[PDB]
RNA sequence: UCCCCCGUGCCCAUAGCGGCGUGGAACCACCCGUUCCCAUUCCGAACACGGAAGUGAAACGCGCCAGCGCCGAUGGUACUGGGCGGGCGACCGCCUGGGAGAGUAGGUCGGUGCGGGGG
RNA sequence: AGAGCGCAAGGGUAGAAGGGGGCCUGACUGCGAGGCCUGCAAGCCGAGCAGGGGCGAAAGCCGGGCCUAGUGAACCGGUGGU
RNA sequence: CCACCAGCCUACCAAACCCUGUCAAACUCCGAAGGGUCCCAGGUGGAGCCUGGGAGUGAGGGCGCGAGCGAUAACGUCCGCGU
């Protein structure tokens, strides 16, 4: 995705409510959610 | 009858009638036929009326097939009126049909049946007919 | 229409002329289109009259 | 599906008939009419050098030669999906005056 | 079956018919000339053919060869042949149109009902090695509303078929009475 | 290249069970991935202006992206809008960026559905693809409560160079797309 | 002279559909990177700039099959200049010249010139 | 090509006339070869020249709108100029 | 006769396709006769071309086939080629 006002990148986790560590590469900085 | 409820132009002009019959002298329909005599419009009421005339005679009787159909307006003028001023009406809904084509044929009857049948029926009609077989009208689609 | 109407359009820098339409109803202010005078070669030309 | 023919649009007065493909450059200078060509030059479909933007310059140039060899003027650049990002040699310097 | 050929000069059809002789043309693969035949032991001997049945041509040209119908022109006018014409016969899959015998009498025949004969005549790609002479059709069981088509007939070991085959070969309808009185309304 | 968990278990595990059992002795036709769109699109754009887009483009906003409000097509007026300018947010994800939209999918997307009883096994549509919709908006991870309005699903939208049921089928479980059953 | 392919023009469907087979050694194409030129109302799809490994499926080129598609003689007839009767008319005949489509036989998946590279 | 191309139909058109974007403003001046049409009148068509101008990498198009309806000779005078 | 939703049937109604035939001024895949025009050629006639003076003419009628209209009636009205 090229453009300028694109609304970025930039890695992501999850920290599960079981303990999964997940590594992600999405739009949010701090993800975490269930499984 | 029947006809279209409503087709394009509620007014055509007559016409000049010659002769071809344009096709439609064989069969692969009925069994025994009636064919017509004389270049002419024929009537829905004429029409109508040698479809009952018919299975009226022969009650009980099997399928009957028109391969014509009457979608021609008739311009009828109202009854003593004058000249010009405008034209004829939506009167008179009939079919055009030149001398070999088959008007209509009878199927499931019997000889002697089918014969005095379409004989009464063409009677009726607004000229002559002539009553035919099944044979030589093998193919032609 | 005279909703349309009939307008014409002269240059600045003194007078001068060509033949036009309008259309008030339509978002039309005024105008200071770009046309060819009498004398010289291309400029500007304003909006006035009837 | 870039037909239009911008060929028409170049139906005008004579052609440079070509096509850019992955590796080699068919630069081609052509006489329509009867379709009679002319004036050829390519990447390494001409044993120049192996790199399309640069071979273009040298080839236009290396094809203005040519053409104004046989008496050669001004065509067109011919392509639909020519795009122009020049390729500079553009055919342009490259005899043609181009543009 | 038998009957008589001529071979045509190219004299205007209005004589030879005028006179007596029905003049039609015959041809085979890419040979294509003119003939003639004779009016009442034609008609009658097409009677017992047409497409259907064989025929075969004999001719003062000091051969005799058969061939099978084809096309045949008609007057309009006053109904009647005027011209016919005639493809030469051989052993390669010939497709033509073979006559379909109805057999049975049934539930929508008996209770009423009549059939549909929409194709006595239907196509089939058979040898003229081989010749099938009327394929039989199972009426056996079958009911007003209901009909007969496609691989349902016979298909004489020595016969193929290209029609569709979904063709409704045939049918049965209600009969009519005073009935259509009521729909008269 | 951008390498998430599925796109590395794509270029190991895919090559085993898929050339094995299905076998294709081709390099390159062994028909693997291809373009993946989204698309929200209502009705509801009868007017309310791009506020109504303004959480149009909150949705590509959670795939790390930008869209295209691309829209109808005829006067419809029944429910409203004729020519054809209101809602239909589009928008297309190819090679690395729909790995990372497939893996926020299944790994942590999917879970939540409160009808999540398993992914639909009948909407394929036979030419190696599968469309499918969903009641919630904020199923997927990156989006709490913080900005829903009401209800928002989407009609994900998927190609694959395939062209039967079981290829793309298999292809989406070496992929994780848990099916019911 | 010629063989294959690429750039190309010309015939205007007998040249098109499709089914199949086959080539990549120079090509063509997918491919490959998306920093550089550049663009997408969103997408490196598209256009791109730069390019090694691979590949010949998909793109294509060449073939085979008529199933679909298209072309369609030869006879006759329609209808018609011009001339001539017959019918109350609706209309019908005859000579001389012109001569269709309908379809049957069959035909057909191609015809071809310019430039360029390899042998 | 059954869509679209304002408006009725007809012709036509996706090798654009249709649909999206950028710069603009040739609904340009002085002229007009030679043709349509036709009783007169009026109406229709236009290469090129020349000024200068917009856009185009160029080749080039531009004397409004895909075309056919949206029009009123003269006498009277209104208004700006020469 | 069920619902996570479906089955099933008829001498039913009917979008479409297929066949079976079909109609047509304002339908037209094809398409005649013919008519049109320019080129070469013949053709000497109260032909033709160019300008100039003088007119009359502008309700026409009938028959022939081609079409309208009337009722495929009118010594009907309306056109056309033809006389």
């Amino acid at each position: 995705m090229k453009e300028g006002i694109h609304p970025k990148l930039v890695p992501a986790r999850i920290i599960c409510g079981c303990g999964n560590v997940i590594e992600t590469y999405s739009t949010k900085p701090e993800i975490y959610v269930e499984v | 009858m029947l006809m279209p409820r409503r087709m394009k132009y509620r007014k055509q002009q007559r016409g000049r009638l010659k002769g071809a019959t344009k096709g439609g002298d064989y069969v692969a329909f009925g069994d025994y036929g009636l064919v017509a005599l004389e270049p002419a419009w024929i009537t829905a009421q004429q029409i109508e009326a040698a479809r009952v005339a018919m299975v009226r005679h022969f009650r009980r009787g099997g399928k009957i097939f028109i391969r014509i159909f009457p979608d021609k307006p008739y311009t009828k003028k109202p009854l003593e009126v004058r000249m010009g001023k405008g034209k004829g009406n939506v009167e008179g809904y009939v079919a055009v049909v030149k001398p070999g084509r088959v008007m209509f044929e009878v199927a499931g009857v019997t000889e002697e049946q089918a014969m005095e049948a379409l004989r009464i029926a063409g009677h009726k009609l607004p000229i002559k007919t002539k009553i035919v077989r099944r044979d030589a009208y093998d193919e032609a689609q | 229409v005279r909703i349309k109407l009939l307008l014409e359009c002269t240059e600045c820098k003194r007078r001068n002329y060509a033949t036009e339409k309008n259309k008030r109803n339509t978002p039309n202010k005024l105008e200071l289109r770009k046309y060819c005078p009498w004398c010289r070669k291309h400029t500007v030309h304003r909006e006035v009259k009837i | 599906k870039f037909r239009v023919r911008n060929r028409i649009k170049r139906t005008g007065r004579l052609r440079l008939s070509v096509f850019r493909s992955l590796k080699h450059i068919y630069a081609q200078i052509i006489d329509d009419e009867k379709g009679v060509t002319l004036v050829s030059a390519s990447s390494l479909a001409l044993k120049l050098k192996g790199n399309k933007t640069e071979v273009a310059r040298q080839v236009g140039r290396a094809l203005a030669e040519k053409a104004l060899a046989l008496g050669i003027k001004q065509v067109a650049f011919d392509r639909g999906p020519y795009k122009y990002h020049g390729r500079v040699k553009a055919l342009a310097e490259g005899a043609r005056e181009g543009g | 079956y038998r009957l008589k050929a001529y071979y045509r000069e190219g004299e205007k059809p209005s004589a030879l018919r005028r006179a007596g002789k029905l003049p039609g043309v015959m041809y085979n693969r890419h040979l294509n000339r003119k003939v003639y035949v004779d009016l009442v032991e034609f008609d009658k001997v097409f009677r017992q053919a047409s497409i259907h049945h064989v025929i075969v041509l004999e001719l003062p040209d000091g051969q005799s060869l058969p061939t099978l119908v084809r096309q045949v022109n008609l007057d309009k006018r006053r109904r009647r042949p005027e011209h016919v014409d005639f493809f030469v016969l051989s052993d390669e899959p010939v497709e033509m149109y073979v006559p379909l015998r109805f057999v049975g009498t049934p539930a929508g025949v008996r209770a009423g009902g009549v059939l549909q004969e929409i194709h006595r005549d239907i196509l089939v790609k058979v040898s003229p090695r081989n010749i099938p002479e009327f394929i039989e059709v199972d009426v056996s069981g079958l009911e007003i509303g209901d009909s007969l088509h496609a691989s349902d007939l016979k298909l004489p070991p020595g016969v193929e078929l290209a029609v569709s085959p979904e063709e409704t070969i045939a049918a049965v309808v209600p009969p009519e009475d005073v009935e259509k009185l009521a729909e008269e309304a | 290249p951008l390498d998430v968990a599925l796109k590395r278990k794509y270029y190991e595990e895919v090559r085993p069970e898929l050339i094995r059992r299905f076998g294709y002795q081709n390099v390159w036709e062994v028909p693997r991935l291809e373009k993946v769109v989204i698309n929200q699109g209502l009705g509801e754009a009868k007017e309310d202006a791009r506020i109504l887009e303004k959480a149009a483009q909150e949705l590509a906003l959670i795939t790390g992206q930008k869209p295209a409000v691309t829209r109808a097509k005829k006067s419809i007026s029944n429910f409203k809008l004729r020519k054809g300018m209101p809602i239909g947010l589009r928008v297309t994800l190819r090679r690395d960026r729909m790995w990372i939209f497939l893996e926020k999918l299944l790994n942590v997307a999917l879970p939540r559905i409160r009808d999540f009883r398993g992914l639909n096994p009948n909407s394929f549509d036979g030419r190696g693809n599968y469309n499918l919709g969903l009641r919630e908006q904020l199923i997927f991870p990156e989006i709490t409560y913080d900005m829903v309005d009401a209800l928002r699903g989407m009609d994900i939208a998927v190609v694959t160079t395939a062209e039967t049921d079981e290829e793309a089928r298999a292809l989406l479980e070496l992929l994780g797309f848990p099916f019911r059953k």
